[PDB]
């Protein structure tokens, strides 16, 4: 009841908004601890018919279930308790002072390699927990990802999640279009494909990699179905000048999640085993054959020499290179993107007609207007 | 008309400017003698006259920016102003003269013209805006990218500094 | 595709870079190394150098970061120059043959104490053509390998 809601919490200010759900900050009176409450209008202002009123409850009743199946894990919010009324459904969870990753990705257009590594290190380690418990999300968008004051990822809105029965593969289309895996559309356009399994989350996570490190979705174009053929066919490019400055270890791991065929996809457990997420543990013996020692000393030299060489190569900003090609070189390109999102950062929102790629023009107008 | 043409006719008609842009014009004008739009100057004497956070200064920058009637061209001027701001930080020296914020768009229109001609644009797609003088595709072009509007305006905000500043030094990348 | 081996080779290289077991390589630490190998760059140079690799990192390179560099991002020309450079770094003599003692010279420089025969062995293990010398061709063949 609503009395049970106000006997423990008091909502102070409005944090965010949604289609029918409102996120509101509250104070827990017994503990005086900051907590977020999401306030879903079940009746939805009267627009919801009794079916949607019932369906939203069943979706919400299910929604408590998954958030009740996963708990105590560092990188998904804890549904502290849930209150249901005839007209609302209150869900109290942790307070994330900073907003979604979309808002952050708007502030910093291109998210740096070190920062994304721990971001997704959590997300992949999030993905492992879901797959080990056999629960797929189907909704892994950055707006579904919440960040706290220490930048820690808090995956949010398992609203589209559903627990696969052991060895069962879904058919319903759930998810905003860009972040849908190729067989999501294929199952939508054919009945022979008997469904998709838990490998769906791998593609959605690999999409964040292209968005975070480049500021654009891997496949984006303004009409709806055209994006889909880029997805199922799987035509993606680490285009220039943007994607050449990043290290090569980035590219391969991006392709692994982005393979169109599900069985060859890079599952979460081995996903964390790719060279990017390797960590330097100080206490390792690391024994090596005499050839192995010789490489290390050679590689230690090869490294030092390399670092001097790479740096010597960086071209200081001069008048001419600005005139010929600003985007080509990193410091000016990241700047143009940065002041691109300060002027029109309000023009990026959730959906298809408001994605971040609308703020980037990487192709000639003629090729864009070819068809 | 177009996607960003509808996002620039809705961004320069409301006089929507990024947070602190009026606080960024103050920094630029101290490195210059003024900022001229359609031959209406906003001199550096304003920088001492009102504080950067003074709303009266915001009126002075705003009043100069409505000297262009067409809304979409105003936003082109707006982000053109900022490509001087971001280039001002890189450049150690000061231009020491007037800068026509309008013109930087015009050769940027002209330089946007040349690259698309070379890459295969027809005369039909690159059609002129009747009043402004900017290509309609340039209005529809995205802000960032290889061929974005603020890549061409980060391009034309350097040829104008070529004539006014014979020698320039760019540091801190 | 970098093997468990390769990743491990990068890791021991990161170890050779940091004397302290910090878990990070400082502008000063890199420096101690470059000077160890005879390239003494401005403390400022170092700052820039560690910056080019990291960009945040406050002047410290990390290993996940380290591998990012040691993965062959290098262009054939770019690597070629580098491969060549190390080889020179290897031969103070510049004679062009890798002395067993020259290998020792480098280690001694990097502060790792390893057995004399082992060193000969290190070359011998990798040495066919240059009996007692690793030719540059051997070096390049080896690096790719
Ligand atoms: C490093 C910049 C290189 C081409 C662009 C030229 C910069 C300027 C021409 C002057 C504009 C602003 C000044 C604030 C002081």
């Amino acid at each position: 009841s609503a009395q049970d809601f106000y006997e423990n919490y008091e909502p102070k200010e409005i944090l965010g908004r949604g289609v029918s759900s409102v996120v509101r900050r509250c104070i827990h009176k017994p503990t005086s601890q900051e907590y977020a409450v999401k306030v879903i209008d079940v009746t939805g202002g009267g627009s919801f018919s009794p079916e949607e009123v019932r369906e939203l409850r069943e979706a919400t009743l299910k929604e408590v279930d998954i958030l009740r199946k996963v708990s105590g894990h560092p990188n998904i919010i804890q549904l502290k308790d849930t209150y249901e009324t005839n007209t609302f459904f209150f869900l109290v969870f942790d307070l994330m002072k900073r907003g979604e990753l979309f808002d952050y990705l708007t502030e910093k257009v291109t998210l740096s390699e070190k920062e994304t590594r721990k971001i997704m290190r959590a997300l992949l380690e999030v993905i492992c927990t879901l797959h080990k418990l056999n629960i797929v999300h189907r909704d892994l968008k950055p707006e579904n990802i919440l960040l706290d004051d220490n930048m820690n990822i808090k995956l949010t809105d398992f609203g589209f999640s559903c627990q696969l029965e052991p060895g069962e593969r879904l058919r319903e289309v759930c998810g905003t279009p860009s972040y849908l895996a190729p067989e999501i559309i294929e199952c939508s356009m054919n009945e022979d494909h008997p469904g998709y399994g838990k490998e769906v989350d791998m593609w959605s996570t690999g999409v964040i990699m292209y968005t975070l490190l480049a500021g654009s979705p891997p496949f984006w174009h303004r009409k709806q179905m055209l994006m889909l053929r880029m997805i199922m066919s799987g035509n993606y490019q680490f285009g220039s000048p943007e994607w050449d400055d990043y290290s090569d270890t980035v590219k391969d791991l991006v392709s692994r999640f982005l393979v169109v065929q599900p069985q060859n996809r890079y599952t979460a457990e081995e996903a964390l085993a790719h060279p990017f997420f390797q960590q330097y543990l100080v206490e390792e013996v690391r024994h090596f054959s005499p050839r192995g020692k010789f490489k290390v000393i050679a590689l230690t030299v090869l490294a030092s020499v390399r670092i001097y060489y790479q740096y010597r190569r960086v071209k200081p900003v001069t008048r001419e290179i600005v005139i010929r090609d600003p985007y080509a070189l990193r410091p000016l390109r990241r700047l143009i993107d940065a002041y691109a999102f300060r002027i029109y950062g309000h023009w990026v929102k959730k959906g298809q007609q408001q994605n971040r790629a609308a703020l980037f023009e990487n192709t000639p107008k003629a090729v864009l207007l070819s068809l | 008309q177009g996607q960003w043409q509808r996002r620039r006719r809705l961004d320069g008609a409301l006089n929507r400017v990024p947070v602190g842009f009026y606080q960024k014009v103050w920094k630029v004008l101290q490195k210059c003698h003024g900022l001229s739009v359609e031959g209406f100057v906003l001199p550096s004497s304003t920088t001492r006259e009102m504080t950067p956070g003074e709303i009266k200064f915001s009126v002075h920058v705003e009043s100069v920016l409505n000297r262009v009637p067409q809304p979409e061209y105003r936003q082109l001027l707006v982000e053109a102003i900022l490509v001087l701001t971001m280039l001002a930080d890189i450049e150690i020296h000061s231009i020491g003269s007037i800068i026509a914020v309008e013109k930087i768009v015009h050769i940027a229109n002209d330089l946007f013209l040349q690259e698309q001609k070379t890459l295969g644009a027809d005369d039909t797609m690159l059609a002129k805006d009747p009043a402004s003088g900017i290509c309609t595709l340039l209005y529809d072009s995205a802000p960032s990218g290889r061929f974005g509007t603020m890549t061409y305006l980060s391009k034309a905000a350097a040829t104008y500094v070529q004539e006014f500043l014979p020698h320039s030094i760019c540091a801190m990348q | 595709q970098l093997t468990e081996e390769q990743i491990a080779e990068f890791k021991e290289a990161f170890s050779l870079f940091d004397k302290d077991g910090d878990g990070t390589i400082t502008t000063k630490e890199l420096g101690t190394v470059m000077r160890s190998l005879g390239q003494n760059p401005t403390e400022a140079e170092l700052q820039d150098m560690i910056n080019e690799v990291d960009a945040d990192g406050n002047g410290t390179i990390d290993f996940p970061e380290f591998l990012t560099m040691m993965a062959r991002k290098m262009k054939d020309t770019d690597s070629e120059e580098e491969i060549r450079e190390a080889f020179r770094v290897f031969d103070k003599d510049g004679n062009g043959y890798i002395s067993a003692a020259e290998l020792r010279h480098v280690m001694t420089n990097l502060g790792e104490k390893l057995t004399d025969e082992e060193v000969d062995e290190m070359i011998r293990e990798a040495d066919i053509d240059g009996d007692g010398q690793v030719n540059y061709e051997e070096f390049v063949q080896m690096m790719t390998a």
